[PDB]
């Protein structure tokens, strides 16, 4: 589970991404895409070029659905159980290709935010993507 | 692990910059904050119960600029990683056993603090050139288990 | 989470290990100190070599565990949460050692109850001791 | 990876009774079953709907016998494994991008096949030198991530 200090830091850091999250996503999809190349094979037909619209349009839905998870964060679970049949029934996505994108959006949100990504709240986001990655990968 | 001649100059020009007396410090305190267990290795260092006494703590410190040194000394021979790291590898593998997962962890906080201080400027071409060299340098810290 | 399916084959596998569980416990250790080098940290206050009482009497504890926890299935966070508190805070047990414990359990297992170690059951005993493992890491 | 004389005997002597017809699949077939995410890589390969259906597909069995095919070259070059698995990695590797994470987990499905076979002959010892050579054949299948 996460402490309600750790709650309260996702709450807080992901609250200051707000309108910049379609473009926060974009950016953690193009930092796995050029650290972690196995994870292209996942998406054979996109525009993987820098700022193409497609990457734009998928870092938008991946952020919308983090959002998500953040306000049903007791819930999530129930929340992403559609999300969950998607990655693990019909993409057959790898657990370990998880801790790669959450890494990803770890640097993407230490890059975007100084002040706001001190130890406590880096250890806080950490717990939270890990429990949203237990979540995709339950239906297996 | 092959960096590119572009991908060892965006490496080089970066490194460069490093506050070569503190992030060290920054990236050991950040690995024993968000993975506990590996508090485990350092019970020798005192307080390590919050956040503030972690980054705190003297003894951190003075040991995160030895590991910032044998990052450095990395750079300097990539093309023979083994070799470089080949005394460290027996000594956290044979003397100390930590398990080589925890070398990745490290590598990859490390890219966080990388990131945490030089912000837009550490973009993923030189994200994607630095997660080569902190996987290259687990490799060869790990190759007294191979 | 855990299936019916899942449940009914833990249940039926591991109830055949009956008066057997010290001795299917302390084999899975000695593998794993024999197997992972790294893992004998963790025990320095034990005589680890082959036919040590202190390996037996430890086996005998992780087993009962294991048969606690196979009884409260549908209830495993409130069941462990005790020995998650003595793996997590007290003894800092890093969390791949739980992966190389499961997997020589499995070996164990295998070894001694042939018929029963179908793939079917194979797949829920691995997802059960992931299941006790997630638990026995949750104080991190 | 560096097995004793005493361990390189009792692998060999285990390997010699193995039926190279069944085993292959059996490993192949539990990986398919234990770690579904597998399957994204055999669509090919017809029904793998149900635990019975992956066991019994003709294609996992006919595949499988070539998977063991690989560790019997690996078991007969263990002074060499790179080299042996160097057309098998640019394979997994370059072209199919498989994790290498998967290697290791067919190679512990592989060592349990062998337990659930062997019986009390698949003792610890055995069991720690069957550890060393799939670890091997995991890190070498895996050289051109490296
Ligand atoms: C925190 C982690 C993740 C979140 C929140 C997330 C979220 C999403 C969302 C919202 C969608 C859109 C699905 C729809 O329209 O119904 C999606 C689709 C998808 N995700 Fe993820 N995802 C995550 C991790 C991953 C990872 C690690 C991979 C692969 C390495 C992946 C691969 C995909 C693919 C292939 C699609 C379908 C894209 C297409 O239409 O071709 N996801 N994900
Ligand atoms: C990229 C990863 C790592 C590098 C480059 C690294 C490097 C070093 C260096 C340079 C030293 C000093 C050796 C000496 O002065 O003789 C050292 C010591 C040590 N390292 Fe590491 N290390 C790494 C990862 C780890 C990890 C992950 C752990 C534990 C989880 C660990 C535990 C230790 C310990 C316990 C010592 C001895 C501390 C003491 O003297 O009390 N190392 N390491
Ligand atoms: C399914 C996995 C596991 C179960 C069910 C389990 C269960 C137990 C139990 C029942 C005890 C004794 C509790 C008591 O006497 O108060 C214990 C103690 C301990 N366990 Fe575990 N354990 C597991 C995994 C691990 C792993 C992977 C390690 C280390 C690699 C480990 C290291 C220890 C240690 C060091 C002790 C202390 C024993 C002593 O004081 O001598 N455990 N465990
Ligand atoms: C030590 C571990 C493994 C060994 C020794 C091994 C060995 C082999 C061999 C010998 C081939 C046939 C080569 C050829 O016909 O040219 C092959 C093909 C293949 N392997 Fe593996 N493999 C391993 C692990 C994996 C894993 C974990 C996956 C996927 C999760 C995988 C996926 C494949 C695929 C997709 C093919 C091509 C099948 C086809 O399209 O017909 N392999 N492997």
């Amino acid at each position: 589970v996460l402490s309600p200090a750790d709650k309260t830091n996702v709450k807080a850091a992901w609250g200051k991404v707000g309108a910049h999250a379609g473009e926060y996503g974009a950016e953690a999809l193009e930092r796995m895409f050029l650290s972690f190349p196995t994870t292209k094979t996942y998406f054979p037909h996109f525009d993987l070029s820098h700022g193409s619209a497609q990457v734009k349009g998928h870092g938008k839905k991946v952020a919308d659905a983090l959002t998500n998870a953040v306000a049903h964060v007791d819930d999530m679970p129930n929340a992403l159980s559609a999300l969950s049949d998607l990655h693990a029934h019909k993409l057959r996505v790898d657990p370990v290709n998880f801790k790669l994108l959450s890494h990803c959006l770890l640097v993407t949100l230490a890059a975007h935010l100084p002040a706001e990504f001190t130890p406590a709240v880096h250890a806080s986001l950490d717990k939270f993507l890990a429990s949203v990655s237990t979540v995709l990968t339950s239906k297996y | 692990v092959h960096l590119t001649p572009e991908e060892k100059s965006a490496v080089t020009a970066l490194w460069g910059k490093v506050n070569v007396d503190e992030v060290g410090g920054e990236a050991l305190g950040r690995l024993l904050v968000v993975y506990p267990w590996t508090q485990r290795f350092f019970e020798s260092f005192g307080d390590l119960s919050t956040p503030d006494a972690v980054m705190g703590n003297p003894k951190v410190k003075a040991h995160g600029k030895k590991v910032l040194g044998a990052f450095s000394d990395g750079l300097a021979h990539l093309d023979n990683l083994k070799g470089t790291f080949a005394t460290l590898s027996e000594l956290h593998c044979d003397k100390l056993h930590v398990d080589p997962e925890n070398f990745r962890l490290l590598g990859n906080v490390l890219v966080c603090v990388l990131a945490h201080h030089f912000g837009k400027e550490f973009t993923p071409p030189v994200q994607a050139a630095y997660q080569k060299v902190v996987a290259g340098v687990a490799n060869a810290l790990a190759h007294k288990y191979h």
